[PDB]
């Protein structure tokens, strides 16, 4: 069975997203209206920066994180915000339409909208490819949560100074996710695996966002319609 | 300069 | 009565103007909404940030803009751009609410909305006094236009190199506009005069509204919430 | 740097 302090990480971690992952997406109607060059740049940029805000909520609540240099936290941040928002958008994800369903049908999401937001299929191929194998995994919300701080704790990331200290924090909960595969989840024999492989799966589309995210925001026209968080997260100029 | 990152990583 | 090249220079104005004026106000949809710390700061920031592209459109077609240089022609649009947009903004201000109109009721602006974009009354008294005066003079559509293009064209700005070139292109428009209000103004025998001092209000609004700007701008949690052209243009970073 | 108001101002 599982420690307490093994416990105690799952229970922060899940309070963590609930904290900030908003179920009624009431939020999205403040962004700038999505439009079906480029007309759905607009909407999901701000979609993009309201995600980052999440995620950097998200990561200031994972046990460790909060004690790492600025410099480290931004070096995680910045290097795995993409991937960590795939994986918090396949909670949207339907395996029938292959689509993000947020609330209504204005903010509903196909692959088409976001070639309208300059991203090629090179991109949402293997995205929407990686959003159903996921989908597929099952995951209790609790492996879920852990996959995405596992994945924000990688310390092999461009900028990471002490990758001793946050080697040791997603070892921590490497483990941990693993102990609750092995105790609370039935039929899951080589789940864990699974998981880690899709860790990597991330790698390269996060890879293939950069390359592409980098031809838009080199073209002012379009970098224009940014936000300061998307081009500061995004950015190079680290 | 990741400035906003810094504010909301307080 | 008027020159054929200072009529000409009329048409130009006027037909520039239409061009980059939308009296049906149906892009203030695409902006982020409105809400009534800071509410208003996104909507009006994505209004400032359109308002700014119509500017730069009207400018390059001011007979003389387009072949000062690039320099110049940024040291003229970010010293008078939100003079420019106070002079625009008057169009639809209406002297019995006291308020701007642009189409719906979700679009009509108060004091109120102002000081829910991080704005004090220390900027809007004189701001709705300037309206309030400029609307009084009941401009006709060559003099406001004229008007505007005279600001734009104030060589006396920060960072202006050839202010003989430039102090010429405006003294050119001062007499277009000056021979217009003597043939085709009636009872206008002191209007170029109240005109003229039109302009030097806007220069104190627009030192007041820079203060107020620069305290707003040095918040990242304020800064974020702007576009990356109005951080451009009402920055410093020149 | 104003490469926004460059591009616009081509
Ligand atoms: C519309 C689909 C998607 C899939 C990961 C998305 C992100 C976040 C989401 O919300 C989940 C959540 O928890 N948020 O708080 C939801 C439901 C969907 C996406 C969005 C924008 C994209 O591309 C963005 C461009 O690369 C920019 C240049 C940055 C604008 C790409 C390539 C994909
Ligand atoms: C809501 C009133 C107003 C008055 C000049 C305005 C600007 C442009 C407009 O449209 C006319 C037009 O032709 N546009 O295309 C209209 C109708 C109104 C304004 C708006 C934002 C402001 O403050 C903005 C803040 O200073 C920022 C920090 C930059 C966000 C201030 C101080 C005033």
């Amino acid at each position: 069975m599982l420690s307490d302090e093994q416990m105690q990480i799952i229970n922060s971690l899940v309070e963590a997203h609930h904290k900030t992952y908003d179920d009624s997406y009431s939020d999205f109607v403040r962004f700038r209206p999505p439009v079906r060059r480029l007309s759905m740049l607009p909407h999901l940029a701000d979609l993009v920066s309201y995600s980052i805000q999440k995620v950097i909520g998200f990561a200031k609540m994972i046990p460790g994180f909060r004690d790492l240099t600025a410099e480290d936290q931004i070096a995680l941040l910045k290097s795995s915000a993409i991937e960590i928002i795939m994986l918090r958008s396949n909670q949207s994800f339907s395996l029938e339409d292959m689509s993000w369903s947020c609330g209504g049908p204005d903010f509903k999401y196909c692959i088409n909208d976001v070639t309208k937001a300059g991203h090629t299929l090179e991109l949402l191929e293997p995205l929407v490819k990686f959003q159903v194998g996921l989908k597929k995994l099952k995951l209790h919300e609790e492996e879920h949560v852990l996959l995405m701080a596992i994945c924000l704790l990688s310390p092999d990331r461009p900028g990471v100074q002490d990758h001793v200290r946050i080697e040791a924090l997603q070892d921590r909960l490497c483990d941990v996710l693993q102990a609750y595969i092995r105790i609370q989840h039935p039929g899951g024999r080589l789940l864990y695996a699974k998981m880690i492989q899709k860790l990597a799966d991330l790698r390269s589309l996060n890879e293939e966002h950069s390359k592409q995210y980098r031809s838009l925001s080199f073209q002012p026209e379009h970098s224009m319609q940014l936000t300061p968080l998307v081009l500061e997260v995004f950015g190079s100029e680290v | 300069k990741h400035k906003i990152l810094h504010r909301l990583l307080q």
